[PDB]
């Protein structure tokens, strides 16, 4: 792909999201939805092989058809109340009817099926990409709608997707799969307390955004895409496998860092309601993800796996171009928790 | 839907064994027929015999599990003169257990059955008396 | 509500209905994502048309434009799916299973 | 109740709707969505929509055309099915036409609600609006109106189909 | 009313001039006479196998060029606002994108058939 | 949602002007320490990625690193102390206009109050 | 004397195509090193077509 | 030594260590400029001084 085209996609499909953001017209959002599909399918499709093509025709069949669910859920509660501005949704039966086209968007369960095929199907930059950035909007949506929010149906769906990613991480060896699922849980526990509080939503988004980052990133520098070819790392990259053992220790929760700060809120959020059963499901459920994450580091940092020949030939050789905010990306996602106060300039 | 447990809960606890055990083999029966749609539509059978085989096996075994549920918490509460306690719903619980580990023909599935859905009951029994909520209404 | 109403919702949850069943070709699942535009188009021109809001009479054009956008979108997938398979059936998208 | 031509107008949009739902062949798929886009272009002209039925139907005839030839390049097989050739397509055309049979049975006899809430029949005649005004029309003043107030529609609209442009352009590239 | 008056009797006379073509004459079909037209022998595979389209790249352009026309038919109405120098901003934009994009398709060999 | 809609309040601003109406944090703040050493674990974390001296390799960037950790975080104490005092601000202004919501109940003293005794034995 | 590390019997443990296998996935198998799978050489049917003599 | 000599050049890049240094220098000062500025305006609000 050529660089100016391949930079005015990005472009367009950050202009869809942020176009969803600062709109208060329902078609304009739908618009925008529309816009960062449009320019997203080829992302998906930059390195070309059947693979690719799989994991944009699957992308583009689940989102058209979230589209059509969302541009119908518009429409009823247009039919019902004259109003075209993002608001209560007036209509039960069109919010219930909004609430899982976006839920089929972000990939909440019983949705998820999409996620860890189009992720495995795609390269490490469009998965970062798909994993990061593509949540905003959607979350965003449902941000603003969620007075009007069911918690039935909402937290039903959340536990399911927190259940569903910790099961299905357990089975997997590729590296991109064991991402989406973890995303998948993620994704639970952040609409878990959504219709509690909106800033515990934000605060899990953007650790989770950043821990994101910080992984996909690392297994860029250290070209990984399955368990055992990053076994491979500690002869070459010591540092590097040391640094995701610790970012996998903060993906899994584990006090003292970053990433034991999101659920610890989430918890007090929602004890501060009565609701005490479901975050105890939720945190014995998180232990699913951080057993595979342990899996993971055992096999990269924590023990040392047999070798090739060749890699002496690698060790002549230093990382070519070095991605920039990486150092950043790591630092934010470990030390962070004695900043946990500032959470206070997200509302 | 709830209509279900409605017409299961709008029965007293030790009163009328027979209304509250043909609610429990409704609540059962959907259930069973909703596990039966999702593994359908995700493991297809081959064939539509083999399929509608699946769905009555399944449907047939949760409907038997709430049958004995509620029959013997039933009566369970109402011989032992001491409704609004959980061990009604343990003993209910154990017998939906062991039913379902003659259904799959299995003691040690009979066993774990029998302890889970034992404890899973009289939890629920526990929070219907102090007043838990699954799914609490936003109220901060 | 009136009955064509009714009438119109009824096309919109028979066309995702058909959309979300899959028999072989792909095409009839795009066919099915087009009726879906076609009874969206429809019911919000009735509101449209019965409630006077004049200047809403624009929406249905830009949402003709995106279905176009849609369309144009997939059929582009079912070009690159067929010319790697032969055939546009849904069964060979499979590689992803493992 | 008045000559009913809002009902069948409606009625046929359900079957075509029905008969493409089907997926008895693109072919006879295209033949259907034509069908209901010309009957939905009368459904809006009966009540003062002429230039958006207008426009609808020659928009779905271009892309059915693009269909069609599509459907003879890359979604075709030695014989392609019809409603009655295959169990499967007749049985989800019945069930569609039984279906909506049903619905407009249960709506007409009874005011009993489906999903959303009963409604009531009576003839879509009732819920006019005795309008009394105007040398112009309504609906093109407000579609003319996308370029004096939709600035920015226009401008996100355009955007949208040069990127999509651009898009076809790369997905097909190959390689 | 009249519209539909005038289709029926359209549709009713071709559909009456169709009766009469096929139950005037004296048909006599046989097997032979019946079969699928070569020029001279019998075809060797089926009409209904896939027929390659070099042109599919244009058909896709066409289903976003037919939509830009939805967008400039109501001009002739726009053309009666009040504030024109937006509205012919507006309407020049919308000209320009499109003028760009066949010429974007022109450069990269869109428009040229496959070989 | 709680704090999202509130009266007069700018959309962007990140610093309203009533916010120059608190004491800014101190310099020596120890948030604003703990900013500046992420900002240099930031810089040997680079550092060591690359495969430069940890410690040595770059003390112009490891100083960048520390200065734009510590720019951002005192921009953000701010903020943030702001948020707090508005939360106060509300609850302390809602006690007070509602009086019947928040009654000043009767003094008891534990003489009075008869607890009831649980022994241990 | 010296610590275990693993070997290749402990490493090929986690080279299949799914943790835990099983008899339905027995089949499975991982993904081409770089994601490219062969192109499957599809036979070309090209349209033959009688051209006269009449 | 190295067979080719290593782009990062063996004396230090002055640009760019120049602006990095400049704007770490900018920064401070700027910070210390708005905090005594803060001092003040606080002060004058409230009557302290
Ligand atoms: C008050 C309510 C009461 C409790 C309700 C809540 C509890 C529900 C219990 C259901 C547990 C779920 C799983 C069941 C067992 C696993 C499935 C299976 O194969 O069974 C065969 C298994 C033995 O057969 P097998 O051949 O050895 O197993 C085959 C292989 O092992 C392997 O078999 P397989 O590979 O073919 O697996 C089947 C297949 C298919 O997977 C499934 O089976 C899906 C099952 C999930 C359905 C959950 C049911 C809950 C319904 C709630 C509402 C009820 C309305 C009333 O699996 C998959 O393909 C992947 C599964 C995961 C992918 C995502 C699926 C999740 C979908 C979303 C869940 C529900 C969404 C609801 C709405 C969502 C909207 C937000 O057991 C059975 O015989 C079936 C009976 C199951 C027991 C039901 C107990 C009912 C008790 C009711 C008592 C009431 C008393 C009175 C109350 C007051
Ligand atoms: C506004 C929001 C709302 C929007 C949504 C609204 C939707 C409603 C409007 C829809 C109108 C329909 C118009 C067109 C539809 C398009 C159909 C289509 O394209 O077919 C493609 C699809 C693909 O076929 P194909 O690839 O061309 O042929 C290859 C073979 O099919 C497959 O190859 P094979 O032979 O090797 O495979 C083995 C065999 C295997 O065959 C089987 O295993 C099926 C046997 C299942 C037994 C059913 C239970 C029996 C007893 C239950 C009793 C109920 C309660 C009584 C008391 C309890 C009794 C103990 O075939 C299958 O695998 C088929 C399984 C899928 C069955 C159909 C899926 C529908 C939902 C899932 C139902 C699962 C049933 C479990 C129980 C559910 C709860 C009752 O065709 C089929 O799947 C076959 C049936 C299609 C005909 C009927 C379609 C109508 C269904 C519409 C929705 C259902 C009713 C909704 C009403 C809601 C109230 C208003
Ligand atoms: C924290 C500190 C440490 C604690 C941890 C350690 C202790 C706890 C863990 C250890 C024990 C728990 C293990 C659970 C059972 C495991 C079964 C299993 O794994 O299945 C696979 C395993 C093999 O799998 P398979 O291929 O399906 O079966 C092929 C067989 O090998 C082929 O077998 P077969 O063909 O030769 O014959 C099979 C057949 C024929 O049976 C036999 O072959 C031999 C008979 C075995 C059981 C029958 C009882 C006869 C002896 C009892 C006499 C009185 C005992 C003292 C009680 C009064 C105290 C004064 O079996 C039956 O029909 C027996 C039905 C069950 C009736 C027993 C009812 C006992 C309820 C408890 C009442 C007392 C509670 C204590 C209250 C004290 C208050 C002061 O199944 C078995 O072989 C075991 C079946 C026999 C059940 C034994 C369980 C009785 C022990 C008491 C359990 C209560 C503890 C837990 C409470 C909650 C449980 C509901
Ligand atoms: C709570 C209180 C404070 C605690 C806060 C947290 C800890 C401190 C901050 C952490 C971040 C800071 C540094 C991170 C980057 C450093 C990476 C590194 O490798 O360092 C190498 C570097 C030595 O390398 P070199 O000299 O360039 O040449 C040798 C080659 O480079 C040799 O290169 P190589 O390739 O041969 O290296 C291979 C090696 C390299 O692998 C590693 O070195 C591991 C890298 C550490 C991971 C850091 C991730 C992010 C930090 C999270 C910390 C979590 C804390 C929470 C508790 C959970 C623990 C995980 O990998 C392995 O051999 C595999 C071993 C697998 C073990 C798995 C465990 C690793 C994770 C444990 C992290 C725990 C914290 C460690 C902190 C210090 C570690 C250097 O270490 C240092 O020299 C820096 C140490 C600190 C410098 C401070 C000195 C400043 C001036 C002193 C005076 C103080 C004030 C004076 C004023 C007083 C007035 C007079
Ligand atoms: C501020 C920082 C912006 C940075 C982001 C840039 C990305 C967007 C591009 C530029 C922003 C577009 C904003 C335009 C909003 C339209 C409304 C405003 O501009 O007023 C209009 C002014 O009209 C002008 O024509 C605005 C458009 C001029 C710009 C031409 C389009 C180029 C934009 C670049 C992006 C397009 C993509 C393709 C590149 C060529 C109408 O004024 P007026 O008619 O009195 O009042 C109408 C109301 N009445 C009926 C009561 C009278
Ligand atoms: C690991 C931590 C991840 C942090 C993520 C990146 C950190 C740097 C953030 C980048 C700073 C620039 C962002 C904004 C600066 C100026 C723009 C200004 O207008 O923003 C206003 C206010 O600024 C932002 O809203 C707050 C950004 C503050 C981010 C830091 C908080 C991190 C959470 C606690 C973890 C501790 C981190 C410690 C430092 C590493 C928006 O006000 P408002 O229009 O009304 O909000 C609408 C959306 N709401 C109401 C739903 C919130
Ligand atoms: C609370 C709900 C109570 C649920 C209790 C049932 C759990 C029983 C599990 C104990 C193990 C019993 C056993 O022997 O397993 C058999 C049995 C089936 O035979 P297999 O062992 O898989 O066959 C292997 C060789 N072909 O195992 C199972 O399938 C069940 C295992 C998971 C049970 C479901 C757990 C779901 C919990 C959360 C639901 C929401
Ligand atoms: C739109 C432009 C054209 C207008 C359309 C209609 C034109 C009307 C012209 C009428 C001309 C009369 C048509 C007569 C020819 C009909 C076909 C014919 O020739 O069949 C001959 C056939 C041979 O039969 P056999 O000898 O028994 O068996 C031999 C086979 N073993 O003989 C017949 O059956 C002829 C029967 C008389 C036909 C009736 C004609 C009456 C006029 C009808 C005009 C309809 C217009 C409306």
């Amino acid at each position: 792909m050529n660089p100016i085209i391949y930079t005015t996609l990005i472009m367009t499909v950050m202009s869809g999201t942020m176009l969803v953001m600062i709109s208060s017209h329902w078609l304009l959002i739908w618009i925008g939805f529309e816009m960062n599909l449009l320019a997203m399918i080829p992302v998906l499709m930059k390195n070309f092989n059947p693979r690719a093509t799989e994991a944009a025709t699957k992308y583009f069949l689940t989102q058209a058809t979230a589209s059509m669910m969302l541009m119908m859920a518009i429409i009823i509660n247009l039919l019902y109340s004259g109003q075209w501005t993002i608001t209560k949704m007036f209509n039960p039966v069109a919010m219930t009817m909004m609430t899982m086209a976006l839920a089929m968007k972000l990939g909440l369960s019983p949705f998820h099926f999409w996620v860890p095929e189009v992720t495995q199907g795609i390269s490490l930059q469009a998965g970062l990409l798909l994993l990061t950035w593509q949540k905003l909007a959607p979350l965003s949506v449902l941000c603003q709608i969620s007075q009007s929010i069911n918690p039935n149906l909402m937290l039903t769906m959340a536990m399911l997707s927190i259940l569903i990613g910790g099961w299905g991480g357990l089975n997997q060896t590729q590296l991109r799969k064991i991402m989406a699922y973890s995303s998948i849980a993620h994704m639970g526990w952040m609409t878990a307390v959504l219709p509690y509080n909106t800033t515990m939503t934000i605060l899990n988004l953007l650790i989770y955004i950043t821990m994101t980052l910080a992984m996909f990133m690392l297994l860029i520098h250290s070209s990984a895409t399955t368990t055992l070819s990053l076994s491979h790392t500690w002869n070459k990259m010591p540092v590097i496998t040391s640094l995701m053992m610790v970012t996998l220790l903060s993906m899994g929760g584990l006090p003292p860092l970053s990433g034991f700060m999101p659920k610890w809120m989430i918890i007090q959020e929602m004890t501060k309601n009565e609701s005490i059963i479901m975050p105890t499901l939720m945190a014995m459920t998180a232990l699913l993800n951080l057993y595979f994450y342990m899996r993971l580091a055992y096999s990269s940092s924590l023990t040392m796996f047999p070798s090739t020949n060749n890699m002496k030939m690698k060790w002549q050789f230093e990382h070519t171009k070095q991605m920039k905010l990486l150092p950043t990306m790591i630092v934010l996602s470990t030390l962070v928790l004695p900043m946990t106060p500032a959470l206070s300039s997200l509302n | 839907a709830k209509t279900l447990l409605h017409k299961y809960s709008d029965i007293p606890e030790g009163t009328e064994c027979h209304r509250k055990a043909y609610a429990s083999t409704s609540i059962g029966g959907a259930t069973g027929l909703i596990v039966s749609a999702y593994s359908i539509a995700l493991k297809p059978p081959a064939s539509f015999l083999e399929g509608v085989a699946r769905t009555g096996r399944y449907t047939f075994t949760s409907a038997a599990i709430g049958a004995i549920f509620g029959l013997t918490s039933c009566i369970s509460a109402q011989v032992r003169e001491k409704p609004d306690d959980p061990l009604n719903y343990f003993i209910g619980g154990c017998a939906g257990g062991l039913t379902l580990g003659a259904r799959t023909r299995s003691y040690g599935i009979g066993a774990a059955a029998c302890a889970y859905m034992g404890l899973t009951a009289a939890l629920v029994k526990m929070g219907q008396l102090e007043g838990w909520q699954v799914f609490a209404e936003p109220k901060v | 509500m009136p009955l064509v109403y009714m009438n119109i919702i009824m096309a919109f949850a028979i066309a995702l209905a058909g959309l979300l069943m899959y028999r072989s070709h792909l095409m009839s699942s795009l066919l099915c994502l087009e009726g879906m535009m076609l009874s969206l188009f429809i019911m919000s021109t009735l509101i449209i048309l019965n409630t006077h809001f004049t200047l809403a009479n624009m929406m249905p054009i830009i949402l003709l434009v995106f279905a176009a956008c849609e369309a144009a979108l997939g059929l582009s997938l079912l070009v690159m799916v067929s010319n790697t398979y032969g055939t546009d059936y849904v069964q060979n998208l499979n590689l992803l299973q493992c | 109740m008045t000559m009913y031509i809002a009902f069948i107008l409606s009625t046929i949009f359900v079957i075509g709707f029905v008969g493409f739902s089907s997926k008895p062949s693109p072919i006879y798929g295209g033949l259907g969505l034509i069908v209901s886009g010309g009957v939905g272009c009368g459904i809006v002209l009966n009540f003062g929509g002429s230039f958006l039925g207008l426009m609808v139907f020659l928009i779905y005839l271009g892309g059915m055309l693009v269909v069609f030839g599509y459907t003879t390049a890359m979604a075709t097989e030695m014989y392609p099915e019809v409603w009655v050739s295959n169990k499967t397509v007749f049985g989800a055309f019945v069930s569609g036409l039984m279906m909506e049979f049903c619905m407009v049975y249960y709506a007409l006899k009874e005011e009993e609600v489906e999903i959303i809430f009963k409604f009531n029949g009576l003839g879509d005649w009732v819920i006019y609006d005795t309008g009394d005004s105007g040398f112009f029309s309504e609906e093109a003043m407000g579609i003319a109106a996308l370029y004096s107030y939709g600035t920015w529609l226009v401008i996100v609209t355009g955007w949208s189909l040069l990127i999509g442009v651009v898009v076809i352009m790369e997905i097909t590239r190959g390689n | 009313m009249n519209i539909m008056l005038t289709l029926l009797t359209n549709v009713t006379l071709a559909s009456l001039l169709v009766l009469i073509a096929f139950w005037l004459p004296q048909l006599n079909a046989y097997s032979e006479k019946t079969s699928p037209y070569e020029c001279g022998f019998d075809p060797m595979g089926s009409a209904r196998l896939p027929f390659s389209m070099k042109f599919f790249l244009v058909a896709i352009t066409f289903l976003l060029f037919d939509l830009e026309i939805a967008l400039l038919l109501p001009l002739p109405w726009a053309s009666q606002t009040n504030n024109l120098k937006t509205m012919l901003t507006m309407a020049l934009f919308l000209l320009i994108l499109l003028a760009a994009s066949l010429a974007y398709e022109w450069t990269q060999k869109g428009l040229e058939w496959a070989e | 949602t709680m704090m999202s809609g509130r009266p007069g309040r700018v959309p962007l601003q990140f610093l309203p002007n009533e916010a120059r109406s608190l004491p800014p944090p101190k310099l020596t703040d120890p948030r604003l320490v703990y900013m500046g050493f992420l900002g240099y674990c930031s810089g040997l974390i680079d550092n060591a990625i690359r495969r430069r001296p940890v410690v040595s390799a770059g003390l112009h960037r490891q100083l960048l690193y520390v200065t734009s950790f510590v720019f951002f975080g005192y921009y953000l104490l701010k903020r943030q102390d702001y948020m707090y005092a508005l939360r106060d601000h509300d609850m302390f202004a809602y006690v007070k206009s509602h009086p019947e919501d928040f009654p000043e109940k009767d003094k008891k003293t534990y003489g009075e109050i008869l607890e009831e005794f649980h022994p241990v034995r | 004397a010296r610590q275990w590390q693993p070997d290749v019997e402990w490493a090929e443990q986690f080279g299949g195509a799914v943790m835990y296998p099983t008899k339905e996935t027995a089949h499975w198998k991982p993904p081409p090193w770089n994601d490219v799978d062969p192109p499957k050489d599809t036979l070309v049917s090209n349209l033959t077509l009688n051209f006269g003599p009449q | 030594k190295f067979y080719i000599r290593e782009p990062p050049h063996g004396s230090p890049d002055w640009l760019k260590v120049g602006l990095t240094l400049g704007t770490s220098v900018f920064l401070w000062i700027y910070l210390i400029k708005q905090h005594k500025e803060d001092v003040l305006e606080y002060k004058r609000r409230n009557g302290l001084e």
